[PDB]
């Protein structure tokens, strides 16, 4: 309603944008150590057998 | 501080993709690692093999 | 309490606030079509809104077969007594709604064409019982195919008499022609064994229903018993489906209604969150606030000229 | 870790769902340590202590509504954060190969939640978890893929949930992809087995259940031909079964219940498609069974009857 009142509003506002994003950028990042390792242990198994 | 107020979620907003573009950016190399360090992996075994013939 | 959300254009953004305003809404804070996720576009929204409309052509489809009459009512708000019980203070699971009324859609089309299917065959299968009983009776020949008799149905015995014309000028007197008044008249005109497909010929093209057996079910000795075994099989799987149609009527005429005033919110829901590039061009404005839970009722009853509401 | 995990006190801290602000924490500190690969060989260990509550706290949010901002598990900030990191702690485990096929296995009726939560969330953060931690689960390199998903599909009715979850779709797009990436695998793994062999597999185990290409149009047509050597001795078999459990051990009967439904519709399709089959109806007397099942009790029975009998009156009579 009144300035006081807009950047309550905005502070609440920007805290749940920016806290989603955190976590949305969170997972992609998590899935990015998981997918790594189980691509560099695939990669490895078939060239370890041919080594062999 | 209305229109003031507007500005920051607008820039909010093009933030909050940006953070997730950047862990996107991330996740892709993240992939061509896994490829580069898995070809690091078999030149370090295959001297492991050479080892145990030389043992031998 | 529960979010509430606005659209307008920028022209009465100032009129919109103060009347907001009135009515004890508070955090007003005016946004853009992009800020909020939800409020952002997608051709998802697009599908959704499809989602919705194939909602409404399934009540329309469920609506006229039931026989139960159309239904307005055209609520979004919890202030009127119908509106507070059928439209769930608690905002739209989309997946749920359309679940719910596409599985039920399905399976009235379903009983729909199978009750049909069965309705023809009975009453068919009625009236050429007794048909075929005058014409075997009239026996130990007609239970076999070595005297040839043509049963059949005609709606006019004027049409029957043209009929006995023709057959005699080109046909000669082989003819025997026998008539019973029925419910129909019965017709019989009997023949020989190698002139079959010319009588029948004549038959066709004044339109009767002079086949030389009229019923399929044939297969005990003599026709008339098997027939009788159908047309008992029949009767009862009509009223079996009719038991299912009630069932289901039952269950689903309120809940239609239900689900109609929640369509009507839905729609109103994708266009406030702009659902389309056309809405965006329109309404270039989406604003914010917070309405206390009691309060939630008279405000979406308010429908401004432009603005529409969703709580949660 | 290993270590604590046994211990009681810190357990029974997780444990807890009397008291918030503990439980949240714990369930944190557990997942942060499941993001380092070696710790989830000795987490997994322990596996059957804090997963059912993992399960228990999505169960609270679903079945409690979507509007309380009392602080809680549902809408509310806290809410969309305390079923993320529980799913967060899952995905982990299911990432390795052999744990993702132990999982469905063991918490099969707990992993059918997940579909529950997909729908009633509005909130991506816990959506996209549910999904991918699905996707894990069915993948190639999980061992013996081809089961996990056959109980799903079959017995939990996986695909038709999917599908219609398909058109609810929000931001992020690794959610978009997980849900696609679903779709088509769980459609390709029930397809790619033969027609005959499903037919007969259920035949033979006396355990009749519906799935979508069961029922499909063109997996009867091609079938027709193949039950024929004796007067259609598949068909009759199907007809002979039928006609045993409504005798014996009664119909609306919970087994007895499943194995009808499916039989009455498997027969219809035959039914329509060729009309050989009216005979071996009449011949078996399976014919008089359809006729006592239009009066028995529930939708269901009568439903199926009612479509089985008027398919085969049709070609009787035109």
């Amino acid at each position: 309603l009144t300035p006081n009142q807009v950047n309550d509003e905005l502070n609440k506002m920007q805290a749940f944008i920016r806290k989603e994003a955190e976590e949305k950028a969170k997972e992609i990042q998590l899935k990015a150590d998981q997918e790594y390792e189980i691509e560099k242990t695939n990669i490895v198994r078939n060239e370890t057998n041919n080594i062999d | 501080s209305q229109k003031n107020g507007i500005a920051t979620l607008l820039q909010a907003e093009k933030e909050a993709h940006e953070i997730v573009s950047k862990a996107r950016k991330y996740r892709q190399d993240k992939l061509k690692q896994a490829k580069t360090d898995a070809a690091k992996e078999i030149d370090s075994y295959k001297i492991q093999k050479d080892k145990e013939l030389k043992e031998f | 309490m529960a979010l509430v959300q606005f659209y307008i254009p920028q022209e009465i953004s100032r009129d919109s606030a103060y009347t907001l305003g009135q009515l004890g809404l508070v955090q007003f804070r005016d946004l853009n079509s992009k800020v909020r996720a939800f409020q952002r576009t997608f051709v998802n929204e697009i599908r959704r809104l499809d989602n919705v409309e194939r909602q409404y052509r399934y009540f329309y489809s469920l609506l006229k077969k039931h026989d139960i009459k159309l239904y307005e009512g055209d609520t979004d708000k919890y202030l009127d007594g119908s509106g507070e019980l059928y439209v769930p203070p608690s905002g739209s699971v989309i997946d749920d709604y359309v679940r719910n009324a596409s599985y039920l859609e399905e399976r009235l089309i379903q009983m729909e064409d199978a009750t049909d299917q069965i309705e023809v065959q009975k009453n068919d299968l009625e009236q050429y019982r007794f048909i075929l009983q005058s014409g075997d009776e009239f026996i130990a020949a007609a239970i076999g195919a070595s005297v040839n008799y043509v049963t059949g149905v005609i709606a006019r015995d004027k049409v029957a008499t043209l009929e006995q014309i023709l057959w005699r000028v080109l046909r000669g007197n082989l003819f025997f022609k026998t008539v019973e008044i029925e419910q129909n008249a019965f017709i019989v005109f009997s023949h020989g064994d190698l002139i079959i497909k010319r009588i029948r010929k004549i038959a066709e093209s004044l339109d009767a229903n002079l086949y030389d057996v009229d019923s399929s079910n044939e297969g005990r000795s003599q026709q008339l018993a098997k027939v009788n075994k159908n047309l008992s099989d029949l009767y009862t799987v009509l009223k079996t489906t009719s038991t299912t149609l009630e069932s289901e009527l039952y269950a689903i005429a309120k809940e239609l209604d239900s689900w109609f005033q929640d369509v009507t919110r839905e729609k109103a829901i994708f266009e406030i969150l702009n659902k389309s590039n056309y809405d965006t061009n329109r309404k270039i404005l989406i604003a914010e606030g917070w309405i206390p839970r009691d309060e939630l009722a008279t405000l979406q009853a308010r429908l401004g000229e432009m603005i529409a509401r969703l709580g949660i | 870790v290993e270590k604590l995990l046994k211990n009681n006190n810190l357990i029974n801290i997780l444990q807890n769902i009397e008291q918030m602000d503990t439980c949240y924490v714990c369930i944190r500190l557990l997942q942060e340590l499941a993001v380092i690969p070696e710790y989830r060989d000795v987490i997994w260990l322990h596996e059957k202590k804090f997963m059912p509550t993992l399960f228990k706290i999505l169960q609270r949010a679903t079945d409690s509504q979507l509007a309380t901002r009392i602080v809680a598990t549902n809408s509310n900030h806290l809410g969309i954060q305390l079923q993320y990191h529980s799913l967060l702690l899952i995905w982990l485990l299911t990432f390795n190969p052999v744990f993702a096929n132990e999982l469905v296995q063991k918490y099969l009726s707990d992993f059918l939640d997940l579909l529950k939560l997909v729908k009633i969330t509005i909130k991506e953060k816990v959506s996209r978890l549910c999904i991918s931690i699905i996707l894990q689960c069915c993948s190639t390199r999980v061992k013996q893929h081809k089961k996990v998903i056959k109980q799903l599909l079959l017995l939990g009715n996986a695909l038709p949930t999917v599908q219609s979850l398909s058109e609810r779709k929000y931001s992020d797009e690794e959610l978009r992809q997980d849900i696609s990436n679903l779709k088509e695998i769980l459609e390709n793994e029930y397809q790619e087995l033969t027609s005959f062999d499903e037919y007969v597999a259920e035949l033979d185990s006396k355990l009749l259940c519906w799935s979508p290409p069961h029922v499909d149009n063109g997996f009867w047509s091609d079938n027709i031909d193949e039950f024929k050597k004796d007067n259609y001795k598949i068909f009759r078999q199907l007809i002979e079964l039928l006609q045993a459990k409504v005798r014996n051990g009664d119909v609306n009967a919970k087994q007895e219940k499943i194995i009808i439904q499916v039989a009455l519709n498997d027969i219809t399709h035959v039914v329509e498609l060729l009309p050989e089959s009216i005979d071996v109806l009449d011949k078996t007397g399976g014919k008089a069974d359809i006729m006592e099942l239009l009066n028995h009790s529930d939708s269901r029975v009568k439903y199926e009857a009612l479509k089985a009998t008027q398919a085969i009156i049709g070609y009787t009579f035109k």
